[PDB]
């Protein structure tokens, strides 16, 4: 009863260039309870495509999942991960930043 | 190099209705190999790796039997748990498990274990002996009694030891060719300019297999923790791994600085050093 | 390869 608050990257599964095909993650960690919605968003709309790994847990119990989706990025459209959880009193979105 | 076969269970009751939400993934290494979801319409274990698919429909009738006796065993618990907590049936509730065995590089058995867990929390956990149980709490300590008298260590520490291992050895040999390979990390640094005197560098590590990796920096040849980021490993989705490690430095001082990475399949370790 | 099965708590 421990809460614990998810941390949240956002990144590509390959080095980014644009036409060329590639996968969106979202990968949350570190949560607790389980329950925890995510959207990968497209210019700030929500992707209906998203998938996502079979919940599993780290040492200290606390859980995580990756969602993912395939797209292929351009110079133009700007990608992000929504997430919410009990912890957070509303939703949290990380900014996909190719250019680190 | 040193391998494990885990196992991690999932439970998470349902108040109003209905029996608990489980789900269920076995780990070689670092690789998904099985998974149930209660959820899923299948209701059998269902395999996640190529290697896996070699198994007769008796390994996926065993597997299956096996995981849902895991899931009634959890479904129980989950109430029993309740009841040793003083708990009101409005709240869900999770009940987590993981077990399984390491081996070192002769594959012969090193470690087992088996830990669970009430709400994130440790319940009970066998110890590295595995032939005792260490209990968090005093319900666990009635938890520990039953399962002293039952002679569970014994049973566990005869699967632990014995079968765990066996069958580890036998997916490492059906999956060699992913699950003995070792892929080096794919590395690279970039540069990002703060401010006029201030300059990120950020270490890159891609594409490497198991997920275990050391980065660190350096200074003219001493370690550096401070002011350095390290991110958690994260899966890239294609059963590979990625991290970064950034130091933030005085612009026009960069040659100085150097990221070392240590890593299963880099015979020496790499240095990379900004130019680039 | 589960085990065999665990015992309730």
């Amino acid at each position: 009863m421990i809460q614990r608050t998810p941390k949240i990257q956002v990144y590509s599964r390959h080095p980014a260039e644009n036409g060329k095909s590639n996968f969106l993650n979202c990968y949350v960690s570190g949560f607790h309870p389980s329950d925890i919605e995510v959207d990968l968003l497209k210019n700030g709309e929500r992707i209906e495509k998203v998938e996502h790994s079979d919940l599993s847990f780290s040492k200290d119990w606390s859980f995580y999942l990756l969602y993912y989706t395939e797209f292929t990025p351009t110079e133009k459209d700007e990608y992000a991960c929504r997430v919410n959880h009990v912890t957070l009193s509303q939703p949290k979105i990380v900014k996909w930043d190719r250019d680190m | 190099g040193s391998h494990s076969m885990r196992y991690f269970f999932t439970s998470v009751s349902r108040p109003g209705r209905g029996e608990p939400r489980f789900i269920a993934v076995g780990y070689v290494d670092d690789t998904q190999f099985v998974r149930f979801d209660s959820d899923a319409a299948s209701q059998r274990m269902e395999p996640r790796a190529p290697w896996i698919e070699q198994e007769g429909p008796e390994y996926w009738d065993g597997e299956t039997r096996k995981v849902k006796a895991h899931s009634q065993t959890h479904r129980v618990d989950l109430g029993t748990l309740r009841g040793y907590y003083n708990q009101s049936e409005a709240g869900s509730h999770t009940v987590q498990r993981m077990y399984g065995c390491d081996v070192g590089s002769d594959w012969r058995f090193l470690r087992g274990y088996h830990q669970y867990a009430y709400d994130g929390k440790d319940y009970i956990a066998l110890k590295e002996d595995l032939r005792s149980w260490t209990a968090a709490d005093m319900a666990a300590q009635t938890t520990k009694h039953k399962w002293e008298a039952a002679h569970v260590a014994e049973q566990l520490r005869a699967y632990l030891e014995g079968t765990c291992v066996e069958w580890l050895r036998r997916y490492l040999e059906n999956g060699k060719e992913t699950l003995q390979r070792t892929d080096a990390p794919k590395t690279h640094m970039t540069h990002h300019a703060v401010s006029d005197h201030e300059a990120t560098l950020r270490c890159w590590a891609l594409s490497f297999y198991p997920a275990e990796i050391t980065l660190t920096w350096q200074r003219d040849g001493e370690d550096q923790t401070q002011d350095t980021e390290l991110v958690e490993t994260r899966p890239a989705g294609d059963g590979t791994f990625q991290k970064w490690a950034a130091v933030v430095v005085p612009s026009g001082q960069e040659q100085r600085y150097t990221c070392h990475v240590q890593h299963e399949g880099l015979p020496k370790p790499l240095t990379l050093r900004w130019e680039p | 390869y589960l085990e065999p099965g665990p015992v309730t708590a």
